[PDB]
């Protein structure tokens, strides 16, 4: 955990992490992603609770 | 007319709407509970904590 | 030209129907205004201005129409 | 049910509770309804006004000083007013017309006491009306 | 090569560029163009959910979202001096609306079949009744197939065309005239509001598309 | 960058797709017919 | 008339476009909104 | 001059219908009027000079209207 | 081409006719603002553009009626 | 090339007489959507989007008769 | 042969005259719906789809009447 | 001949005006419904299957005119 | 007689017209129902015959006008 500490430190991309990178780093994400396109349900529980939608509707 | 804009609430609206009779009242209908509505000795007194008890005010 | 300057008549006549839509406009606009004023005098000086706006336009959109029947006219 | 039962009530005395009534006037702030009986329910800010109610007696004229006129299914008819006119006893020129004038002047004295002092010189005008 | 595949061939163009060029480096950030699109993809994606939302939504968001992205880049093409109205025919519009109302019907008689006729009668409108109810609401359907693309496809050819008239109309705006002052520039005033009014109603209309859309897709799945 | 994500095309859109086979077909039998030309 | 150059070839860009769409831009949204949701839980 | 002056009367005609909006905005200015005095007479007072200048304004377009009809007939 | 021109005259003074469309719009809108900002005198700021909106459009639509009257006259 | 040209125009005409329905729509849909936000101001971000697809859709309507009107005139 | 060619274009133009009626229709809908939002926000979610039943059969009667004019001209 | 198929031809593009009426009356009814539905959301079982048959029928009423039209044309 | 003739589908056309009024008042018959019954549910089974009667009655003023334009047409 001092580890983990020291890296985040300075190796926290906040505003320029690669989206590829986040897939390279962790296939599960891609795994989820995959399953639910082919089930159908586009949807992802709990999405609008912390981001905004901004919507002229 | 103008009781919640200009005005305050309902309440003073009905209250001052009662008491306009009250005081323009016969001798006759003048007895103690006309007596006792007229008269008005609350003192608006907020708390502390609450409203800073500025002072008593009347109500 | 006989039927030229006829129809041309004939148009000046009808291009008056456009008015119909300034009578009526100033009739709501100030039908509104009454009632506005109604519910509350206080709101009548902010909102004067706008009902004499409104019916100006109104007005200048009925202009328009007998500003075209003028040209149907001369 | 047959007939109307009305419920009126003031803080110093409550004048009827569920008697047998006619047509009573409520004059309310578009204007009065003469509810003959039963009657769809109804909630209805009341304005000071007369308040005209029959029965097998007479005709008793009610100078109302404000309430609600609410009604329900069961035909309840519970005004829940302040101050009557008992008949015409409470009837008096001078004591209106002066607290009119001397409330006149201060109808612009500061914001909420000028604006109910109009209200009031208004309600002492109805008085006047109801004067006869 | 014709004007029609030219035109659409530089609109697929510019709309991947809209994509997948404004990610330098596909970053996190999700810049200001990046986060347009990702409103726009909200907003689709809440018509979806609101429109036609219950159980399958999710499944029907997509067409939605391409109708929406290819009307949205025609109408953005529609206001430029030279921009021409895709060919010009707008028969492309009615084409999309028939198609839609052909895929509506098939997917209404694939999930229901024969209860699909049942849609003509909601509530109530008894034996007396029905025949004429049933007779109005085919008649209903029928206008609602030709409803998108006379629409979309009228409004457009009626901007376009109000823009060349208006622009032949004024050809005298300093040509030769002597009263060209302010007065003389008022229909200058009015083509540039009528530029406006295009750019509004085109994006509305677009929404518009969008929710008819998904109203019709619910209207499909679910009998009410 | 860019991948390829196997989303369903034709398991749930083929209402649309057979109705615009349908309406090509249509159109290319009328052309013929429906011109008066 | 001038109809078998636009309308087919119409479809068959829509098609295409509605193909690209889905199966390119939408994903990049959704992994977007995922990687947030997880970095955020 | 058979059909030039029977157009005339055909526009003259025509234009006479512009009266029909003019009475409508004077009759529900009026009525609007009448609505506010009833709700607050206090109101009445200021509301008057308004429902004056409201109908005098709509009569006008009405005006105008039969101005435009009277020079198609003479 | 005397009938053709007459018939143009006609044609335009009756298009003339959305004018009376475009007056009764821009009021309606007018009337409906006065009726919110004198039951709430606060929400003016935020109805304002909107009623603005209103009467652009519907003058707009009356511009469109006249501007084909006087494509029918000129052209 | 007269009678046929001259019917052009008048239907022409009797087609744009049926804007006057669109511009009175987008007006009432503006009205009461003016009248919803004012009894309350927190349903605006609700009663917007609707009240705009009604403008569109009357606007449309009155681009279809824009529409008659036009193949009458090119 | 003229004349029926003139009088197919006028009774063109007169058929879109009923659009009108579909487009104050749709309004007014869309109108009753802007208020009823207003007064139950909570009940936009099971009003809005027969809105859009009621727009769909106000356009409907308005497409009835782009059709007669159509095919009165094709 | 040729006169009668020309004012058969204007009769139809007359008659079919119907659907403006048609349309308003959907539209009204609707309206009411709207407004009744927004006021009492617990009258809707009993509200719907009337309005359901009004609107239709009112429809229906265009659609006879419609019917006419047609006759007049074929 | 052929001219007889145009002018019976003209006046066929200018009666069919006659049904917009009977349509926009079983409109507001129905809408004033609707809103009533929405007000009490308790008043439906009472109102229900007098609103279906004065519907029935508009039926037969627009039943009388399509009369007049068959025995015009036929």
């Amino acid at each position: 955990l001092q580890s983990t500490l020291d890296n985040i430190q300075s190796a926290r991309p906040f505003d320029e992490l690669t989206v590829d990178d986040l897939t390279k780093i962790k296939p599960e994400i891609d795994a989820k992603v995959e399953e639910m396109v082919k089930k159908g349900k586009w949807d992802v529980p709990g999405y609008k609770d912390r981001f905004g939608n901004l919507n002229v509707m | 007319s103008a009781w919640r804009k200009a005005g305050i609430s309902y309440a003073a609206y009905l209250n001052v709407a009662a008491q306009a009779i009250r005081s323009s009242l016969k001798t006759e209908l003048q007895t103690a509970s006309v007596l006792n509505r007229s008269q008005t000795d609350a003192f608006y007194t907020q708390y502390k904590n609450g409203t800073a008890a500025s002072e008593p005010t009347p109500i | 030209m006989q039927l030229v300057l006829a129809a041309k008549y004939i148009g000046a006549g009808i291009s008056t129907i456009g008015l119909l839509g300034a009578g009526i406009g100033i009739a709501i606009v100030f039908a509104a205004l009454i009632n506005g004023v109604s519910r509350n005098p206080s709101i009548k000086d902010t909102v004067f201005p706008m009902a004499i706006l409104g019916f100006a336009l109104s007005e200048a959109t009925g202009l328009f129409c007998l500003m075209v029947s003028f040209l149907l006219l001369f | 049910s047959s007939g109307l039962k009305l419920q009126f009530a003031l803080p110093h005395e409550t004048l009827y509770s569920g008697s047998e009534v006619t047509q009573v006037n409520l004059p309310a702030k578009s204007g009065r309804i003469g509810v003959l009986a039963n009657h769809v329910p109804t909630v209805e800010q009341l304005l000071p006004g007369v308040v005209e109610v029959m029965e097998g007696s007479n005709s008793k004229k009610f100078f109302i000083s404000g309430g609600f006129a609410t009604v329900q299914p069961d035909s309840q008819l519970c005004v829940t007013a302040i101050e009557a006119f008992p008949l015409e006893s409470f009837s008096q020129e001078n004591i209106k017309n002066l607290l009119a004038e001397a409330k006149k002047n201060v109808s612009s004295s500061d914001a909420r006491e000028a604006a109910e002092a109009a209200i009031q010189v208004e309600v002492l005008e109805n008085l006047q009306s109801v004067l006869k | 090569l014709t004007t029609f595949s030219l035109y659409t061939i530089i609109v697929l163009l510019v709309i991947t560029s809209l994509y997948t060029l404004t990610n330098n480096n596909n970053k996190i950030i999700g810049s200001r163009w990046l986060i347009s699109q990702e409103a726009i993809y909200d907003t689709i994606m809440n018509m979806t959910k609101g429109q036609i939302g219950g159980k399958n939504w999710g499944l029907y968001f997509p067409m939605i979202f391409t109708l929406f992205m290819f009307i949205f880049i025609a109408n953005l093409i529609s206001m430029i001096p030279y921009s021409f109205a895709l060919s010009a025919h707008l028969v492309f519009i009615i084409s999309l609306s028939i198609v839609i109302w052909l895929g509506n019907t098939i997917l209404g008689l694939y999930k229901h079949g024969w209860v699909f006729f049942s849609l003509f009668v909601p509530a109530g409108t008894p034996l007396p009744l029905v025949p004429l109810l049933v007779i109005i609401e085919t008649l209903s359907y029928f206008a609602r197939a030709i409803s998108l693309g006379l629409r979309l496809g009228s409004n457009i050819l009626a901007g376009h065309l109000l823009m060349v008239i208006l622009a032949g109309l004024t050809f005298n705006f300093m040509l030769i005239n002597l009263f060209t002052l302010v007065f003389g520039f008022v229909p200058l005033a009015m083509i540039l509001a009528i530029m406006m009014l295009e750019f509004a109603i085109g994006i509305i209309q677009g929404y518009v598309w969008a929710i008819l859309t998904a109203s019709y897709l619910k209207d499909a799945v679910y009998l009410h | 960058m860019l991948k390829r994500f196997p989303t369903p095309i034709l398991k749930v859109y083929w209402p649309f797709f057979v109705a615009g086979a349908a309406v090509y077909y249509g159109m290319s039998k009328a052309a013929d017919l429906s011109s008066n030309t | 008339f001038y109809f078998m150059n636009q309308l087919t070839y119409g479809f068959l860009l829509m098609i295409t476009l509605l193909i690209l769409f889905s199966q390119f831009f939408l994903p990049m949204i959704l992994r977007l909104y995922v990687s947030r949701l997880f970095i955020s839980k």
